[PDB]
């Protein structure tokens, strides 16, 4: 849990590297086929739910 | 560049270069 | 941009504005 939230998915491939976890966010969601600014500007309300 | 300078929680103010401008004139 | 009009079904009509003629002219 600790090497996710800090290191996202690079801890499970190789040596942990620390990424903000907003930003992860927005490398997730890119996977899933939603754009990165949907989550920056809906941070605050992705937060809450 | 979509969205305005307030909904984003991190930011900085560094100048984009905009390269496609200069050849267009 | 992918080649003649007439082959796509289901094809709807009306502008596709680009940026670069403004500046241009
Ligand atoms: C934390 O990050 C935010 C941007 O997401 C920034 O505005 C703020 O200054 C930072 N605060 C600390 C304590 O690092």
């Amino acid at each position: 849990l600790a090497g996710t939230i800090t290191s996202g998915w690079t801890f499970g491939a190789g040596a942990a590297l620390q990424i903000p976890f907003a930003m992860q966010m927005a490398y997730r969601f890119n996977g899933i086929g939603v754009t990165q600014n949907v989550l920056y500007e809906n941070q605050k309300l992705i937060a809450n739910q | 560049v979509s969205g305005n300078c307030d909904v984003v929680i991190g930011i900085v103010n560094n100048t984009v270069y905009d390269p496609l401008q200069p050849e267009l004139d």
